[PDB]
């Protein structure tokens, strides 16, 4: 028979979720955003369409800080977004209040994963429909993450998600293959403009903005700062350089 | 979020069937073969340990249980089913009795309890019913031995012998035959060695067979002296060299 | 009425297929993992496959340590993987609160795996797709391996193996032990216990392996620990001398 | 043991004329001896024409004529910008204090 | 969602009946017959046993024949589980009652309740029926010997003479026949006895597959007397009545 | 199945919308205002000639300043009118004056879309919509006469003139060419009389229709039955002119 | 195909459409139009009220939310009487508790997550009204737009409702000049008006039909209804 | 505290060192004037390398230690190894939290390697300090002006064991709900070194 | 937890919970009540499927719900009682806080409004039951009698009848019923309940039972005896032609 795939939790025959799955499509249909982790801290951007004129430019944030050494950016249902990164600032507070450290990008992950973890177990709830990548600086290092609708998750050295994933994730596998030393903080956020930039072809029939940000222990102090001014120019500029 | 699953899973059919529960019972059919023979002093539950590999140790598995030092159970089903079943039933044992009267229920209350366990599975909000059969034997001061059956249905009869499960029908007319009211509980025991040959496929002996019996007070299964009135448990395990003895007066 | 495929409701035939269908997620990760146990110690070793070059090697486990004692082995897609690790290990300190031990491996297992048979008999809680083996080293007990499955069954095994190769590894240590005539490998470090695992996973699945595509989880008295990539490749190069 | 309750001195006054209305108070804080403010308004304009002074224990006073500025909020909201009339915000006002007739506001006020 | 899988046990057919009480009444007409009689000087409870053996252990059973008081009796026919759910509130109601008034709880009151309790799982909550029948015998002080009959929907009625379970139309009408309102209890067990006789699905009506009960109240004493049948007593007054 | 608190592909609640059918099968309700008072006139249709037209409440006092007629399942309106005079009165308590009209109307229907099978928002209880509308009416001293038009949506409209129920489509269009900002109470009353009279199916009497009006002197009142007789008298008369 | 995947909001299709909230935003698409735009001063919201028959009174679009922020709503108006309640309370609360007012970025994000519990949990249903919120807080002059699937947008100005697309056409043209109406509210008021006679086609605006509201430097947020939009015409 | 409850009265300290931290306390308890356990133990383990000097209520610090004992096992399962500052942290939370109806003063000593020692002091009302060393029990109000003028940062094993040992023998001396032994854990890289001094070693010295 | 909507509208605007409840009065044994001028009578036919009954015991078919109104009804018999024991609480409660009992209307209001509580309430279903309740106000003469529906639609009739077949006795009543000369006496009031009941019931005594309520709690059931009396004098009004 059939009929496998209409509430959540069910194992169809072969063993998938498939409301999970379908969860995974409206993350593909998304914006393109992708971390890249550095020799002392991460870097995040994100491709954020431009539907019109009217929007005012540098006003609709979509990158979000947890605590104040956590980045988050993700791809999909951008409420949905928003829904885990609420989840997870009340996870971070609890954290803080009784154990007095903030929370370590290794615990954060597995505090966001299994929230979206349990939205895959009943029929009563619908999956997130969004890839988180998110990440800071802790007590022992930088740290990158990216979490998938079925609550997997994983570390990363690069990561991409949305429609330009794959050129993303081509771009992402040149520079960790190039430069194996680590990237400085000004390169990768360079870097992250160019992959962004071209990434961005993948859905070349609207103009864009790009927005950066990154946690770095040596030009932001551990703490996550969104890339303003001198320094967001600087890197499109190397972008628009770097596209032909 | 939340157990919205408020109704019931089983509900009559057209026919007057209760899907579920015959369900249930299916499940019990293709499970192992399991019996009980009530003897003049005893009684004896067994059945055969399928293990489903030869590297699992087949002893951290026990199919026949200890409910109380009186009263032990094996089934024919679902075993982790019978399992939880099993830990109820321990537990019941004393919030509804112990806790209250100072002493273990007897068997047909302890069976009550399990029965009504099993019933509720059959008609509350967003279970099904526990795949399961259950044979208990047990003893108590004021009615001697008894050995009861206890059916998905919640469902439960006194016998003299019986066997649940894959060979049941075959076993339950050795039964008949074998069967008298004037039987020693090592007579029981061979009975039910024999019946048990019969549904075993292949290797039969002490390592593949679990039998347990309720008979005598064991004192030296107590763990202390000093105190009179609680003369030790009369539920036995027999080992693996306890029934290759009886095995070999075939 | 033909929904019975969907919930945790007998079939006809009194199977529950959600229970079935939970058993072949296990193998969705094609990675297969198998535990021996010592004189005194427990291994698992389990393979580690790291495809896509963008992820930290680091982070790539399917081993959990869940108490300072016991150790915990998934054959099983992560997420509910580390649903599972996350309860055993509140658990384990739970009973060491209230009970003033240690839990024990298989009471642990056993725990686990009472948790699964709910989900087996209650509707609205999934089964989770994963196959448990927890090892220790048991004061009581000596060396364990429990593991526990979807359906809620668990036993204790002489040896043991999971994902989707079980059967040839299986079919390899039921030969060594048939051949030894005892219910563990005979030596005395477990360092060589390690090589034995490693030798016969190598042996039956007829593949080779280098140090980061092994993972290795070692349960001695009053620890359980991880391997790291270079404590294999000294496993590993003191194996490539009897082979 | 805690004692909820002080008593912030202060004395105010209301006059009614037969066009005009007067609710003047003094302007001194004190708690015990001391003088806490020698500037610490007391009677305030709430809106709609009705000014309200709650005296007596300053942070009831305080509290009981926060929660009425914002009634006549809640009152335009939920009534078209409808005035809140003198006779009205007294019959309000009942029900804010006996709303704590069992832990008073230790006030007693005058619009 | 979870509507999905909701039977909907408390729904009206178009036709203004109750499915899972009609299906329930199905299933009831399989079970063993039970009959009660009621007479100037007793009443007379008899059941057909289902599901017997040779091995079966007739003498430690009932499954059919309940005591709920020292006064009242009930004959159970459909699921002998659900029945013993319902036959535990009711000895309860009745302890209830004695313990704040002082007095034995009049029959009908104690079928009213359980009935209503009937009722209940007939009209909200969402689960399945009672399937479950109850005959009950009983005297009081007010009305005497009584004798009432409840079904899964809840509705009771009294009876001089009735029958719940398997031929119910059969045994009625046979009842109808040799009833006389003036009987004495010796020949209401003939009677009951009779009728089973005649309508038994089985070959002959022997002592293992019954239960039998009377309600008397023997004039050399003055309580009323509950008596349950023996194994031996039912095979002797199977003899005398004539069906050997 | 399909749940209660579903939309339609166009856009429209699903009960919502049925709710909307079930009022188009109940007795014609009207309200007319002028700067005189509002009136407020239904048709009483009896099932069957025995019933005693007297107790058909259709049209029910909410408090002395506000009435209200009611179509559909008027046995839905009972909790209505219960809730509509508790916060009449309420607001009395509270505030010491009349609750406008405007204000007891939308009390009223915010418990219109409070339905739900645990519809995650707040806790509304009720597994349906209502099955009834109501024509409010009244005076308040900022906004005078006014009537008012609450469905089971939740949206309540302001009206001059207003039918609900079977007749409406006709009514509401006899309404539309009789209204103007100059009727006077008698004029109203007299068109209500009229119009009800249309579209009925039996013939209009004093048993079988019912007037009421609301005005700032006398309040709410609904008009025995003789004062009507001599209305309905008044109207053969009137129309059997040219 | 589509009964299967839009009977809840909890279902996802198989292209990862979330068909609930998809018609829900169809409600909008057939509610009457409101136009927002603003300068650096002001902020503005007109809009076009609709009747049932010609005896009735044009229902309200607009909502006071505050002293400085306010909305005006497209669809089902029950709703936008549930969401303006609780942006009532939480700019409340904001003054009450901080003794701040609510910014209107906070404003958005706030709306934006009440929208979205209504869009993951079973039995729900998404909320079916649209919302223009225009504002004057320490960061200046704003226009928001709210979309039920939780998707707020900052805006130069924009429109919703049947037609919108006309008005959000002229307001896209209109952009340089507009954004530089400082110190003139009139004038910011006719462009909103003249924007939103681009969606017309039924009728002409009137003086029952036009809703005005207007919020700025020193201008509370203010409701101009009928006979105060004669001048605008 | 609760009339009749078995009270720790006790001298306890904790001194950090170059090579880490040490921890003491005498070994007696109370009930009135009889001493109902002369050789208790009141430094108690909440993890490898954590410590606590429990004081006050004996019922409390036994039922608080335990359960930051459980909260430190938990920690370190997710998390990895916890710092004395975290784990003085869980302490205060339960202090703090609960005022009401605890007697607790208790000091929490740990070995990090990235922090050396460190001692906290989480005193009757659940507030949290963290300092060179820290003196609590009822015998310490005798050895404040000893410690002041004693103490010195960065002292050695042996002299810090010294210290510690002349401490507590003058707040056993003075104090009558203190006595019995000495008991001292020394926290280090090294490990965990358990030490003991009877009465007839320190009442002379 | 169970609050699944059981009764919704479906597209052409009708709740069929509520529409099935009805076709259950349907099927229930008919009752009637009409009212003379200083009297209610109530009129129930007795269910025939099966005999052997105790009639000293049975459930009656019209119950007191105080000294001074009763009920009766057709329906699912087991769904009538609950409605009897709610209206029976509150007749209680009304004379402990009131101090003065209900009023037949009030009773009536109350009843019929739980009747439409399960009709829009999550997990249940509406009663299966409609009803008559009859009786006097207090210190008032004029008589009452009122049904209710399962929609929760009440009101008050000269004489009415429900359950299965009363759509026949209806149309007796509605040409044997005039309101200028109400049954005068119980007598005559009997006879004409009667009457409309031996359309339907086919000849039989013991078939038809008969309940007259008089002012000041004055309520009585007639017996067997006393209603053939009635049967016999009615079949020669009919026999003598
Ligand atoms: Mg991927
Ligand atoms: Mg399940
Ligand atoms: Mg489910
Ligand atoms: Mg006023
Ligand atoms: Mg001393």
């Amino acid at each position: 028979g059939t009929g496998y795939d209409l509430s959540n939790s069910v194992f169809s025959p072969d063993g998938r979720n498939f409301q999970v799955e379908y969860a995974v499509k409206a993350v593909e249909n998304g914006t393109t955003s992708i971390g890249i982790k550095c020799n002392d801290g991460v870097v995040f951007a994100v491709e954020k369409l431009i539907t019109s004129k009217l929007l005012v430019p540098q006003k609709n944030v979509k990158i979000q800080v947890v605590d104040r050494h956590i980045g988050c950016v993700y791809s999909g249902l951008i409420p949905d977004g928003r829904h885990l990164v609420n989840r997870g600032r009340e996870e971070a507070a609890s954290f803080k209040k009784l154990y007095k450290t903030p929370i370590p990008i290794p615990a954060f992950a597995d505090r966001l994963g299994q929230y979206v973890q349990a939205h895959t177990l009943y029929n009563s709830v619908r999956p997130f429909g969004v890839s988180t990548i998110f990440g800071g600086v802790d007590k022992n290092g930088a740290h990158l993450y990216m979490l998938e609708p079925s609550g997997s998750y994983w570390g990363y050295k690069g990561a991409a998600t949305g429609k330009g994933r794959q050129s993303a994730k081509a771009e992402l596998e040149k520079l960790v293959d190039h430069h194996p030393e680590g990237l400085s903080a000004r390169e990768a956020v360079k870097q992250a403009a160019k992959i962004i930039y071209l990434a961005h072809e993948d859905n070349k029939e609207k103009d864009f903005e790009l927005e950066i940000s990154w946690c770095s222990l040596s030009e932001t102090n551990g703490l996550h700062k969104f890339v303003k001014g001198d320094l967001l120019q600087e890197a499109i500029d190397f972008a628009q350089k770097e596209i032909n | 979020m939340t157990d919205r699953y408020s109704f019931s899973l089983t509900t009559f059919s057209p026919s007057g069937k209760l899907g579920q529960i015959d369900y249930a019972l299916t499940a019990v059919k293709q499970g192992v073969t399991s019996l009980g023979i009530k003897a003049t002093n005893g009684v004896v539950i067994a059945t055969e340990k399928k293990s489903s590999s030869p590297l699992a140790m087949s002893e951290t598995l026990s199919k026949v249980s200890l409910l109380t030092p009186d009263i032990g159970a094996v089934y024919s089903g679902m075993g982790p089913d019978y399992r939880v079943l099993v830990d109820k039933s321990r537990k019941v044992a004393h919030t509804s009795y112990k806790r209250i009267y100072g002493e273990y229920p007897p068997t047909k209350l302890l069976v009550s309890e399990v029965a009504k366990i099993m019933q509720e599975a059959t008609q509350s909000g967003g279970v099904r019913p526990f795949g399961v059969s259950l044979l208990i034997a047990g003893h108590d001061e004021f009615n001697g031995f008894s050995l009861y059956q206890v059916d998905p249905s919640g469902s439960y009869f006194p016998w003299k012998a019986t066997a649940i499960g894959k060979g049941s029908v075959a076993a339950k007319t050795f039964l008949e035959k074998r069967w008298n009211d004037e039987l020693e509980l090592e007579d029981a025991i061979h009975i039910a060695l024999l019946t048990l040959k019969e549904s075993v496929e292949g290797e039969f002996n002490g390592d593949t067979i679990e039998l347990a019996i309720i008979g005598d007070e064991n004192p030296d299964l107590l763990g202390y002296t000093g105190i009179p009135t609680d003369k030790g448990p009369r539920f036995r395990k027999l080992t693996s060299q306890e029934i290759n003895d009886r095995l070999e007066a075939l | 009425a033909g929904y019975d495929r969907h919930i945790t409701i007998f079939s006809p035939e009194g199977r529950l297929y959600q229970v079935e269908y939970a058993f072949k997620a296990t193998n969705q990760t094609n990675i297969n993992s198998l535990a021996v146990r010592g004189k005194d110690c427990t291994v698992v070793i389990s393979q580690k496959k790291v495809p896509d070059k963008l992820l930290d090697p680091t982070t790539v486990s399917y081993i959990f340590c869940i108490s300072r004692t016991i150790g915990m082995v998934v054959n099983g897609p992560i997420p509910d993987a580390r649903n599972a690790a996350l309860r055993a290990k509140a658990e384990a300190a739970e009973f060491r609160y209230k009970y003033g031990y240690d839990m024990p491996c298989d009471v642990l297992a056993k725990r686990m795996a009472n948790l699964s048979q709910i989900y087996t008999q209650r509707a609205y809680m999934r089964p989770l797709g994963v196959i448990l083996t927890f090892v220790s080293v048991d004061e009581e007990l000596g060396p364990s391996i429990y593991k526990t499955d979807p359906a809620g069954y668990y036993v204790g095994y002489k040896a043991t193996a999971t994902g989707p190769k079980q059967q040839e590894i299986t079919t390899n240590l039921e030969n060594h032990f048939k051949k030894s005539k005892i219910d563990h490998i005979n030596e005395e470090s477990w360092e060589k216990v390690v090589e034995f695992a490693i030798t016969h996973m190598i042996d039956a699945l007829g593949t080779e392996f280098s140090k980061n595509d092994l993972e290795v989880g070692v349960a001695t008295k009053d620890k359980f620990f991880t391997l790291s990539a270079e404590n294999i490749e000294e496993r590993l190069v003191a194996i490539a001398e009897q082979d | 043991q805690f004692n909820p309750y002080g008593d912030n001195g202060g004395t105010i006054l209301g006059i009614a004329g037969e066009d005009f209305a007067v609710l003047a108070g003094d302007t001194r804080n004190i708690t015990d001896y001391s003088i806490n403010s020698r500037y610490e308004p007391k009677v305030f304009d709430c809106g709609d024409n009705i000014v309200m002074s709650a005296n007596g224990f300053a942070a009831d006073g305080d509290a009981l004529v926060k929660r009425f500025k914002n009634s006549v909020k809640w009152y335009h909201f939920d009534h078209n910008d409808k005035k809140l009339s003198i006779n009205s915000a007294a019959r309000n006002i009942q029900h804010l204090l006996y709303g704590k007739r069992f832990f008073p506001y230790y006030v007693h006020t005058i619009i | 969602g979870s509507r999905r899988y909701d039977s909907r046990t408390t729904i009206f057919s178009p036709e203004g009946r109750l499915y899972q009480v009609e299906y329930a009444l199905e299933s009831i007409s399989h079970a063993g017959t039970a009959i009660g009689i009621m007479a100037s000087d007793g009443i007379v409870l008899a059941a057909e046993r289902k599901v017997t053996s040779t091995l079966l252990e007739q003498d430690t059973s009932t499954e059919k024949l309940y005591k709920l008081n020292d006064k009242i009796a009930v004959a159970v026919a459909g699921l002998t589980a659900d029945a013993e759910i319902l036959i535990n509130t009711a000895r309860i109601h009745a302890q209830n009652y004695l313990k704040t008034y002082n007095e034995d709880i009049p029959v009908e009151i104690l079928v009213r309740r359980l009935s209503d309790i009937k009722q209940g799982y007939t009209q909200h909550g969402g689960l399945r029926p009672f399937g479950v029948s109850f005959i009950y015998a009983g005297y009081d002080d007010r009305y005497g010997y009584q004798l009432y009959t409840s079904n899964p929907s809840g509705n009771y009625t009294g009876w001089k003479a009735i029958s719940v379970g398997a031929n119910t139309s059969a045994a009625q009408t046979l009842l109808q026949m040799d009833y006389k309102d003036d009987m004495k209890v010796d020949d209401a067990i003939e009677l009951a006895l009779k009728t089973l006789s005649k309508t038994t699905d089985s070959s002959a009506l022997t002592y293992d597959r019954l239960e039998f009960a009377t309600i008397r109240k023997g004039a050399n004493d003055g309580e009323v007397y509950q008596k349950i049948f023996k194994p031996q007593e039912i095979k002797d007054i199977l003899v005398k009545t004539g069906i050997t | 199945d399909r749940g209660v608190s579903t939309f339609s592909p166009e856009g429209r609640l699903f009960q919502v919308e049925y709710s909307l059918e079930a009022i188009k099968l109940g007795s014609t309700a009207i309200g007319i205002a002028t700067k005189e008072g509002v009136v407020l006139g239904v048709e009483k249709r009896a099932t069957s000639p025995l019933l005693e037209s007297d107790s058909i409440e259709k049209i029910v006092e909410i408090d002395r300043h506000i009435g209200c007629a009611m179509s559909g399942l008027t046995a839905d309106a009972r909790s209505m009118i219960e809730h509509a005079r508790t916060a009449a009165v309420t607001h009395n308590l509270y505030y010491d004056e009349d609750i406008n009209v405007e204000s007891l109307t939308q009390s009223v229907c915010d418990l219109a879309l409070r339905f739900g099978e645990g519809a995650s928002g707040e806790e509304r209880l009720m597994s349906r919509p209502f099955g009834v509308a109501l024509l409010i009416a009244g005076h308040d001293a900022d906004d005078g006469y006014q009537l008012f038009h609450a469905e089971p949506s939740g949206t309540f409209y302001r009206y001059n003139a207003k039918a609900i129920g079977s007749g409406s489509e006709g009514a509401q269009a006899e309404l539309l060419n009789e209204w103007h900002s100059s009727l006077t109470l008698k004029e109203a009353e007299l068109l209500v009389l009229k119009i009800l009279k249309q579209v009925m199916e039996e013939k209009l009497d004093e048993n079988n229709a019912q007037l009421s009006c609301i005005t700032k002197q006398d309040g709410f009142k609904i008009y025995d039955n003789e004062k009507t007789a001599e209305l309905i008298k008044e109207l053969k008369e009137k129309e059997a002119a040219e | 195909f589509r009964n299967n995947y839009d009977g809840d909001t909890v279902t996802f299709s198989p292209t990862g459409r979330l068909f609930q909230v998809e018609y829900a935003l169809e409600a909008i698409k057939q509610g009457s139009v409101t136009v927002g735009l603003r300068s650096n001063t002001h902020a503005v919201l007109v809009a076009l009220k609709r009747n049932a028959d010609e005896l009735s009174s044009y229902q309200k679009k607009i909502i006071k939310c505050d002293e400085h922020m306010g909305l005006s709503l497209a669809g089902l108006a029950p709703d936008a009487r549930v969401l303006s309640n609780y942006l009532r309370q939480q700019c409340n609360y904001s003054s009450l508790v901080f003794n701040r007012k609510l910014a209107v970025e906070r404003a958005g994000h706030l709306l934006c997550d009440k929208a979205q519990k209504n869009t993951q949990s079973y039995g729900g249903r998404p909320y079916g009204v649209g919302l223009l919120i225009i504002g004057y807080d320490k960061s200046g002059a704003h226009l928001l737009e709210f979309q039920p699937s939780g998707n707020v947008t900052e805006l130069y100005g924009t429109a919703i409702g049947a037609r919108s697309q006309g008005a959000k056409t002229y307001l896209e043209r209109t952009l340089d000049t507009f954004i530089k109406i400082d110190g003139n509210p009139d004038e910011l008021i006719k462009a909103g008006v003249e924007a939103i006679s681009q969606s017309l086609r039924d009728e002409s605006l009137t003086v029952d039909n036009l809703s005005i509201a207007i919020v700025g430097k020193d201008t509370p947020f203010t409701i101009y209804d009928g006979e105060a939009v004669a001048k605008y015409i | 505290l609760k009339k009749g409850e078995v009270s720790l009265g006790a001298s306890i300290m904790a001194v950090t060192f170059k090579d880490g931290v040490i921890l003491g306390a005498d070994s007696r308890t109370t009930t009135g004037a009889y001493i109902a356990n002369r050789v208790t133990d009141k430094l108690t383990r909440v993890h490898d390398k954590i410590w606590c000097c429990r004081s006050g209520s004996a019922a409390d610090t036994q039922a608080i230690a335990d359960i930051v004992q459980y909260h430190l096992e938990l920690y370190t399962s997710q998390y990895g190894t916890p710092s004395t500052e975290t784990a003085a942290s869980v302490f205060k939370e339960l202090c703090y939290e609960n005022k009401d109806n605890l007697t607790a003063g208790i000091i929490v000593a740990g070995y990090d390697d990235k922090n050396k020692g460190e001692v906290y002091t989480i005193p009757l009302g659940g507030s949290v300090h963290k300092l060179p060393y820290a003196i609590a029990g009822s015998g310490s109000t005798f050895i404040y002006g000893y410690c002041d003028k004693n103490f010195r940062e960065n002292m050695s094993k042996e002299e810090t064991v010294d210290f510690i040992k002349h401490s507590l023998s003058q707040a056993i001396k003075w104090d009558g709900s203190s006595g019995g032994v000495i008991r001292m854990v020394v926290l280090t890289a090294a490990g965990v070194e358990r030490l003991i001094f009877y009465p007839d070693e320190y009442e002379q010295l | 937890g169970y609050d699944r909507a059981l009764s919704i509208f479906s597209p052409d605007g009708h709740i069929f919970q509520v529409e099935y409840a009805l076709e259950a009065v349907k099927r229930g044994t008919c009752a009637v009540g009409v009212k003379g001028k200083n009297c209610v009578v109530l009129g129930c036919e007795r269910r025939s499927t099966l005999k052997l009954q105790d009639t000293r015991i049975t459930p009656s078919k019209v119950s007191k719900i105080d000294s001074h109104v009763v009920l009766s009804f057709s329906g699912l018999n087991a769904d009538s009682r609950i409605l009897i024991e709610k209206a029976r609480v509150e007749a209680q409660s009304h004379r402990l806080t009131l101090e003065d009992p209900v009023t037949v209307e009030y009773l009536t209001r109350y009843v019929a409004g739980v009747q439409q509580r399960y009709t829009q309430s999550g997990g249940v279903r509406p009663f299966g039951v409609s009803t008559l309740i009859a009786g006097f106000d207090p210190r008032d003469d004029e008589p009452k009698l009122y049904q209710t529906e399962p929609s929760g639609i009440y009101s008050s009739w000269s004489a009415q009848t429900i359950g299965r077949n009363s759509k026949t006795v209806r149309e007796f009543l509605e040409k044997n019923y005039d309101r200028k000369e109400p049954p005068a006496t119980v007598e005559e009031c009997v006879k004409l309940t009667v009457r409309s009941l031996l359309e339907v019931v086919q000849t039989g005594a013991k078939n038809i039972e008969i309940t007259v309520v008089k002012p000041d709690s004055d309520i009585v059931a007639l017996s067997s005896e006393e209603i053939n009396q009635y049967v016999t004098q009615i079949e020669q009004e009919k026999q003598e032609q």
